[PDB]
RNA sequence: UGGCACCUCGAUGUCGGCUCGUCGCAUCCUGGGGCUGUAGUCGGUCCCAAGGGUUGGGCUGUUCGCCCAUUAAAGCGGCACGCGAGCUGGGUUCAGAACGUCGUGAGACAGUUCGGUCCCUAUCCGUCGCGGGCGCAGGAAAUUUGAGAGGAGCUGUCCUUAGUACGAGAGGACCGGGAUGGACACACCGCUGGUGUACCAGUUGUUCCGCCAGGAGCAUCGCUGGGUAGCUAUGUGUGGCAGGGAUAAACGCUGAAAGCAUCUAAGCGUGAAGCCCCCCUCAAGAUGAGAUUUCCCAUUUCUUCGGAAAGUAAGAUCCCUGAAAGAUGAUCAGGUAGAUAGGUUUGGAGUGGAAGUGUAGCGAUACAUGGAGCGGACAAAUACUAAUCGAUCGAGGACUUAACC
C-alpha cells in the first residue's frame, strides 16, 4: 500500500466494471486486436477469482468448451474489455472456486 | 515477532499466563522479552475490556486464564480475572488512549545472567 | 583434525588479546550519590527518574 | 511445459492417440516447449486402422499446454490438458479433422491450416 | 547527458496508448540543487556535484554548514557527483528537475542491491546440489577445492559469505511518464534496492 | 605397451561416477587468409588464432564402444589416470555358499555366480567473508582521482538484395540491410505461481470452562479450503550495442643495394572472435599512504632544551529505541531541537457473512439485522508508554631549502 502510487495510477482506473463476486456467470467484450484490423470477441462463464489491489486487479474465468476446459485471466481496468456484463449471480461459500476444476 | 524459546503452542500459553498474571497482580518481574511480547498482548487485552460489549467480553475469555483473583463477601462468592479486567482495571483508563504498561530495568539474575526487569499496568 | 605442532606461548599470548571483557558504563545517582547503571533503577534507593519505584 | 519423456493427448483425426516426447528442437540446450512449438516424439497408442501406426516416430506441434501463455495486452489462458497435432516437414496436419480448443499463438507462428480447422480459436 | 537523485517508492503498472500493460518503478526526486562544480585547472577532472534531500539541523554539524552556505540551501542527506556533464550549465545553487527528461528517454539506473545475510554457494554463486538419495551424504557443499599438486587452493574458489549489499548499474531503461508537480519519474522495469534506496537516474552511456 | 628398481612396507587408499574446476595447443565450432582437380552451390588442404562455446537418452560397474534424437560444434591431452580428513561404493581385493574345471586329498582358477562394518571436535599455511589496532608530522565531516586488479567476451534461424552474378542446363551466391531466437548472467516482486507453525473459515474424537449457547486444550499446525508481509522461479526487466589504437598470417605502394626487377634494406598503407582500450565492479596499508570543499584554533601547569600532563574546541562514543542492516562486531534510522519502536484511532490486503436477538420449520437447518465480524509482519495520523539522568574520548601543530611576502 502507498499513497503516492495511489494518486499516480488512479487516472488510469476504469469506473464502468459493475459489481460482481466470484461465483457467477459474466460475459466479456474483448478487442481482439489484429495488425491492423480489430473485432470483438465473447467469453462467457464463471468468476473463479478475484485478486489483487487498484490497478493490479485481475479476475479469471472459466469455461468449457468442445469437452475442455479453459480459463482466461484478465486485468479488472484494462482498456481491451469493450464491456462486462453480469448475466446472474451465483450462491457460493467460497472466494476461490478451485475445486471446480476437478469436478 | 518473537519466538521466545518454544513451539507455538507453549508460546501462546506462556503469553496467556504473563497477561493474566500481570492483570491479577498488577506488577510482575521477568526477562526483559518476555516484556517486550506481552506489553502487546495485555494493551490489547485491557481495550477489549474498554470496549465493554459482550462481543468483546467472548473474545477476551479465549485469551484469559479461569483464575480466582480474590473471593469477597456480599454468601462468599469469588471474583475471576475477567470480572477484574471488565470491571477494575478497563474503568482505570477510560481517559487514557494508549500506554497502559510500563518497563523498568532491574539487572541480571545470579543463576544464569539474564536480563530482569520489572512491568506494571500504570 | 589435530595440531601439528604445540603452540608456543608467545602466540598463545598473542591470540589471547582479544578475550578481555568491558568496563560497567555506571555513573553516579543523583539521589543517594551512590554508582549504578544508566538506564536502571538505583538498587540502592529504588530511585528512577526521581521518582520512587 | 514440454520436456523430454512428458506425454500428450493426439487432437487430430491421424491414427495416433497418445505420444511420447522425445526432443524440443531449437537449440543445444533447450529444455522446455510451449504451445506453438515442434517436438519429436513417438506414438504410444493408436487407433487400429490409421494412417499413423503404435512405434512411429514423428514430430508434432503443441496447440494447448496446462500452463498456457501470456499475451501482450496483460492476459493469460490456461487449459486442462496438453495437446498436440502431428504435422508434415511443412507445417500442415496429416490428419483432415482438429478436436477441441485451439490457442491463438498457432496464427502467430503460421500454422494456418491448423488454426482454419479447428472447431475454436481462443 | 543529464543526472539526477532520487528514492525508490515502489512498484507497479501502467497501460500505453495501444492498451498494452507493462510495469513500472517510480521514483521521486524532489529537492535536488547544485554544491559545487569542479574544474580540470583546480580538481584534475570535470564534474558537478549534486545534493538531493532536506534534512534537520539537528542532524548536520558545521562543517556540512559551511559546505552548503555557498549555494545559499539547507543540509542536504545524500550528495553526489556526475561526470560527463556539460559544465555550462548548472549555476551554483540551482535547482534540478524532473523536467531534464522527457518521455521516451534511456537512462542508466545505479544503486545497491537488497541485503542478504552469510549465504552458502548454491544460492550466493549458483552452484549445483548433491544427490538427496542413493546413501549421498553430499547436498549443499561447495566441491572440491583443488588438484594436489600446487599444495594449496587457488584465488577465485568461490565459497560461503556476505551476499547481497553492492553496487549495481542497469543499462537502457524507458522513461514511461514524467510528472512534474508530483516530482515522480517513472521508470520501465525495475531497479536495484529497497524501498527509500537512494537511485541515481543518468543518460545512459551507450 | 615395456625396461630399471632410485623415494615411500613404525601404511604415499586402489577403478568408474558425482561436486568443483584450472592449464597446454598438435583447433571441434565461430573470426582472418594462401592454393585448388576454386564457374556457381557444396567442399578439400595449409597458415594465423586458446576470446568464448563445446547435448539429452537405451545397453553395460564399466573407461571405451554401438545405437536413438539433436546441435554452430558434440576437440584432444596435463594436473598423485586432478579431486574419498569433499560424497558414493556398482567393480576390484577378506571371512559364507554353489556351478564348470583341475587335484588321491586338504584345496585352487585375474573362470563364473548370489551376499558382504567407508573412522577423525581443523593447530599452521592456503581459500571465502567480517571486525579491532596503529600508521599516513595539528585535530575533524563529506566528496573524490586512479597505479593496480577482477568480471564480461558464445551463437542459430527467417525476410530482402535476387531467381540477380555464375552456369549448356541442373542448380544458385559473396558483400550489405531488417526481424526474431537458444544457452548464459545480473537485478527485482507490479504480473503468473510457490511458501507462508501468533491471518480467516469448515470439520472428527475426547477432556475442560458448573449447565445451555458460545469457546479453550490434545490428536503431525489433528485434518481440510484459502492467504498478508518477507523470501523466491518456473515469473518479469535488462546485458554481451556501435566502435577506437596497434598488430598476426596475408595483400600491396614507393625503392635501392644490383642503370633492370624486387612488399624490405631506409620509408609508407590495408589487415582477425585475438592484444590495449571502450562496458561493469573493487581499489591510497598505491608505507609511492594522492586530490577538492568546509569546520576548530593557538589555552593552563610543570620541565634544564628535548619534552611531559590536564581541562577543552570542532567532532565522536559509552548507554538506550530499532531495521531498509545483521552469526557477533559492523552498517543505517533515532534519543523529548523526538514519529525510533510499541500502544491508540482511521485505513489496506486476506477470509467470506460474527455474537446476540428475531422470523420460518416438528427437526437437521435457512433467512434478516449486515460485504457483517475478525484481521502477524502493510499505510497514515497521534507524544499515551519507553528512548530519563550521566559519563568518557578528542588540536595547540618538528627541521632544511627555494619562491613569493
Ligand atoms: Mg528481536
Ligand atoms: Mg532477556
Ligand atoms: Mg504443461
Ligand atoms: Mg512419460
Ligand atoms: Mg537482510
Ligand atoms: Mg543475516
Ligand atoms: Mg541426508
Ligand atoms: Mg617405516
Ligand atoms: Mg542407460
Ligand atoms: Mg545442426
Ligand atoms: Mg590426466
Ligand atoms: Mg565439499
Ligand atoms: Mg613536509
Ligand atoms: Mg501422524
Ligand atoms: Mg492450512
Ligand atoms: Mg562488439
Ligand atoms: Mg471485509
Ligand atoms: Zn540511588
Amino acid at each position: 500500500m502507498n499513497k503516492l502510487i495511489d494518486e499516480i495510477t488512479k487516472s488510469q482506473l476504469n469506473p464502468d466494471v459493475p459489481s460482481f463476486r466470484p461465483g457467477d456467470t459474466v460475459r466479456v467484450h474483448a478487442k481482439v486486436v489484429e495488425g491492423t484490423r480489430e473485432r470483438i470477441q465473447l467469453f462467457e462463464g464463471v468468476v473463479i477469482k478475484r485478486r489483487g489491489a487498484g490497478i493490479s486487479e485481475t479476475f479469471t474465468v472459466r469455461k468449457i468448451s468442445n469437452g475442455v476446459g479453459v480459463e482466461r485471466t484478465f486485468p479488472v481496468h484494462t482498456p481491451r474489455i469493450a464491456k462486462l456484463e453480469v448475466i446472474r449471480r451465483g450462491k457460493v461459500r467460497r472466494a476461490k472456486l478451485y475445486y471446480l476444476r476437478n469436478l | 515477532y518473537r519466538k521466545l524459546g518454544r513451539t507455538s503452542s507453549q508460546r501462546k500459553a506462556l503469553l496467556r499466563d504473563l497477561a493474566t498474571d500481570l492483570i491479577v497482580h498488577e506488577r510482575i518481574e521477568t526477562t526483559e522479552a518476555r516484556a517486550k511480547e506481552i506489553r502487546k498482548v495485555v494493551e490489547k487485552l485491557i481495550t477489549s475490556g474498554k470496549k465493554g460489549d459482550l462481543h468483546a467480553r467472548r473474545q477476551a475469555a479465549a485469551f484469559i486464564r479461569h483464575e480466582v483473583v480474590e473471593v469477597v463477601q456480599v454468601k462468599n462468592r469469588p471474583v475471576y480475572a475477567l470480572q477484574k479486567l471488565f470491571d477494575d482495571v478497563a474503568p482505570r483508563y477510560a481517559e487514557r488512549q494508549g500506554g497502559y504498561t510500563r518497563i523498568l530495568k532491574k539487572g541480571p539474575r545470579r543463576g544464569d545472567g539474564a536480563p530482569m526487569v520489572i512491568i506494571e499496568l500504570v | 583434525a589435530v595440531p601439528f605442532r604445540r603452540t608456543s606461548k608467545a602466540k598463545k599470548r598473542k591470540r589471547r588479546t582479544h578475550v578481555k571483557l568491558q568496563l560497567p558504563g555506571m555513573n553516579e545517582c543523583s539521589n543517594c550519590g551512590e554508582y549504578r547503571l544508566s538506564h536502571h533503577v538505583c538498587p540502592e534507593c529504588g530511585q528512577y527518574d526521581g521518582k520512587d519505584v | 511445459m514440454i520436456q523430454q519423456e512428458s506425454r500428450m493427448k493426439v487432437a487430430d483425426n491421424s491414427g495416433a492417440r497418445e505420444v511420447l516426447t522425445i526432443k524440443v528442437l531449437g537449440g543445444s540446450g533447450r529444455k522446455t516447449a510451449n504451445i506453438g512449438d515442434v517436438v519429436v516424439c513417438t506414438v504410444k497408442q493408436a487407433t487400429p486402422g490409421g494412417v499413423v501406426k503404435k512405434g512411429e516416430v514423428v514430430k508434432a506441434v503443441i496447440v494447448r499446454t496446462k500452463s498456457g501463455a501470456r499475451r501482450q495486452d496483460g492476459s493469460y489462458i490456461k487449459f486442462d490438458e496438453n495437446a498436440c497435432v502431428i504435422i508434415r516437414d511443412d507445417k500442415s496436419p496429416r490428419g483432415t479433422r482438429i478436436f477441441g480448443p485451439v490457442a491463438r499463438e498457432l496464427r502467430e507462428n503460421n500454422f494456418m491450416k491448423i488454426v482454419s480447422l479447428a472447431p475454436e480459436v481462443l | 547527458t543529464k543526472g539526477i537523485l532520487g528514492r525508490k517508492v515502489g512498484m507497479t503498472q501502467v497501460f500505453t496508448e495501444n492498451g498494452e500493460l507493462i510495469p513500472v518503478t517510480v521514483i521521486e526526486a524532489a529537492q535536488n540543487v547544485v554544491l559545487q562544480k569542479k574544474t580540470v585547472e583546480t580538481d584534475g577532472y570535470e564534474a558537478v556535484q549534486i545534493g538531493f534531500e532536506d534534512k534537520r539541523a539537528k542532524l548536520s554539524n558545521k562543517p556540512e554548514q559551511g559546505h552548503v552556505a555557498k549555494a545559499d540551501t539547507t543540509p542536504k542527506r545524500f550528495i553526489r557527483e556526475f561526470r560527463d556533464v556539460n559544465l555550462d550549465e548548472y549555476e551554483i545553487g540551482a535547482e534540478v528537475k524532473v523536467d531534464v527528461f522527457a518521455e521516451g528517454d534511456i537512462i542508466d539506473a545505479t544503486g545497491v542491491s537488497k541485503g542478504k545475510g552469510f549465504q552458502g554457494v548454491i544460492k550466493r554463486h549458483g552452484q549445483s546440489r548433491g544427490p538427496m538419495a542413493h546413501g549421498s551424504r553430499y547436498h549443499r557443499r561447495p566441491g572440491s577445492m583443488g588438484p594436489v599438486a600446487p599444495n594449496r587452493v587457488f584465488k577465485n574458489k568461490l565459497l560461503p559469505g556476505r551476499m547481497g549489499g553492492e553496487q549495481i548499474t542497469i543499462q537502457n531503461l524507458e522513461i514511461v511518464k514524467v510528472d512534474v508537480e508530483k516530482n515522480v519519474l517513472l521508470v520501465k522495469g525495475n531497479v536495484p534496492g529497497a524501498k527509500k534506496a537512494l537511485v541515481q537516474i543518468k543518460t545512459a552511456t551507450k
